[PDB]
């Protein structure tokens, strides 16, 4: 059971 | 007192000295009580492996050709045990992991019984705040962490014991205060165990713990400096790791695109030097010929990106460069050896372009333990999709090494829908994806192979070496 679960972001590991 | 529980698993349970045998031969019945298929017992004090090279070839010929699913032992001091652990991703867990998945009925989490002394977070479920870390950040702490035994999570839950975070300026501290137990922490936490490698504890830890008088950089700098920085007095357990010329005669450079918060990049810097190999900074700015034509000794690149302009210019000045990311030190440090990248697994180079979304790859898996876990969500997240802890309608693939359990069952049931379809495919279907850099088609035969415990290299981790 969560409590928060982040939106997820698509380009995270590729933004400079 | 039967069952099924470990149906189609093979076990290796390591006797370390002639009076383990009682315990060996306890655990042996309840493995075979509860329906393993195979498990060898090997005594490790009754062979002189002295002088036998002991690698995944000796090893998978020793062992396999079936999988071993678990090796059982309550030490690591055996010479295959980095083969077994840090290349093959095969956990290896203590004696009690066997009578607690019996009493439980389930298939424990094997982190916490493992048996290296190393792992100091075993008992540690770690939520990385993404709103308060750049990317290459994110996967140095995520690496660290994994090191040090831990577990990462995706979601802040219940289970959830430690949430990092850079600062109070970080959005979720104000966004879960709301919602409402866990411990907000700074990096410092992660790294004061990797440096000392024992617990932390007393003023140091308070100086770990998320302060919301923090409100500039100088104060976590400071923070910073008393917690990992000139300590002078000595790490423990300094057997564990012991080549301290693992760098000798290695020369870095970093690359532009890491960008570490400047503490950090003291850390690193520090963790290559006191192994003995050299670090220069590259800048945006560099000309990067008369870096290189001074300081000719530089025979390692490090950087996030496989796509950096840096990496392309580097790469026509130094044609026979090493090229790897952050994550292939650590792995380095991890097997005692320096080792070419080619050597290493997918996920020791540079990264690639984002290949997938979360619409195209939303993914749950099963039967993965420990480091598989480990590796397959960092995989996922490198092609550009989310893993997800269960299996819900949102998921758009299910990965699975076998037909046995639950999540499998429900998930082919799935399958047969006609509009929006689950996929069910096997681990392989990532790597390629990923060694190839294409949408490859999961339902391609060589992807509904769902009988890889028949051989130890179809193991996660295996395609790319």
């Amino acid at each position: 059971s969560i409590i928060y679960e982040p939106e997820f972001n698509e380009n995270y590991l590729w933004a400079e | 007192s039967t069952s099924l529980l470990f149906e189609q698993l093979n076990f290796l349970i390591l006797v370390a000295a002639e009076a383990e045998l009682p315990i060996a031969h306890s655990t042996r019945k309840l493995l075979m009580d509860n329906s393993c298929n195979n498990c060898q017992i090997y005594e490790l004090y009754n062979e002189n492996l002295k002088d036998v090279k002991t690698d995944k070839d000796w090893f998978m010929n020793k062992f396999g050709p079936q999988t071993v699913h678990f090796v059982i032992s309550n030490t690591i001091n055996f010479p295959f045990y980095k083969i077994v652990y840090f290349d093959l991703l095969i956990p290896v867990v203590s004696h009690t992991w066997v009578q607690d998945s019996v009493k439980t009925k389930r298939h424990l989490r094997t982190n916490m019984y493992s048996p290296n002394p190393f792992h100091l977070l075993r008992d540690c479920q770690v939520y990385i705040s993404k709103s308060s870390f750049n990317k290459c950040e994110y996967i140095l702490y995520s690496d660290l962490l994994h090191l040090l035994g831990g577990t990462l999570v995706n979601y802040i839950s219940n289970r959830t014991t430690h949430v990092i975070v850079q600062s109070p300026q970080d959005p979720i501290i104000a966004t879960v205060s709301k919602l409402t137990e866990w411990k907000f922490v700074y990096p410092i936490w992660i790294l004061y165990h990797f440096k000392m490698a024992k617990p932390l504890k007393g003023e140091l830890a308070t100086l770990c713990e998320l302060d919301m008088q923090d409100t500039s950089e100088e104060q976590l700098f400071a923070k910073w400096e008393e917690v990992i920085g000139d300590k002078q007095t000595s790490s423990s357990q300094l057997t564990l790791h012991p080549n301290k010329t693992l760098f000798k005669n290695h020369h870095f450079a970093i690359s532009p695109d890491l960008n570490f918060f400047t503490p950090l990049y003291w850390f690193l810097k520090g963790f290559i030097e006191d192994l003995d190999g050299k670090v220069t900074p590259l800048s945006f700015s560099d000309d990067l010929k008369s870096v290189y034509q001074a300081f000719p000794d530089i025979d390692c690149y490090i950087g996030h990106s496989a796509n950096s302009p840096i990496l392309e210019k580097t790469k026509s000045i130094k044609p026979e460069i090493h090229v790897g990311n952050v994550s292939w030190l650590f792995y380095m440090f991890a097997l005692q050896k320096f080792t070419p990248v080619s050597q290493c697994k997918l996920i020791h180079q540079p990264f690639h372009a984002k290949l997938f979304t979360s619409k195209e790859l939303t993914v749950a898996y099963t039967n993965y333990f420990g480091s598989q876990r480990f590796y397959i969500q960092r995989l996922v997240e490198i092609l550009g999709g989310l893993s997800t802890p269960e299996l819900t309608r949102k998921n758009t693939h299910l990965i699975t090494k076998s037909t046995i359990g639950k999540k499998f069952k429900v998930a082919k049931k799935w399958s047969l829908d006609p509009q929006n379809a689950i996929i069910v495919t096997n681990h392989m279907w990532l790597e390629q994806c990923y060694m190839n850099n294409s949408k490859l088609n999961p339902k391609d035969s060589r992807f509904q192979n769902f009988k890889l415990d028949d051989n130890m290299g179809w193991n996660i981790g295996q395609i790319g070496m």
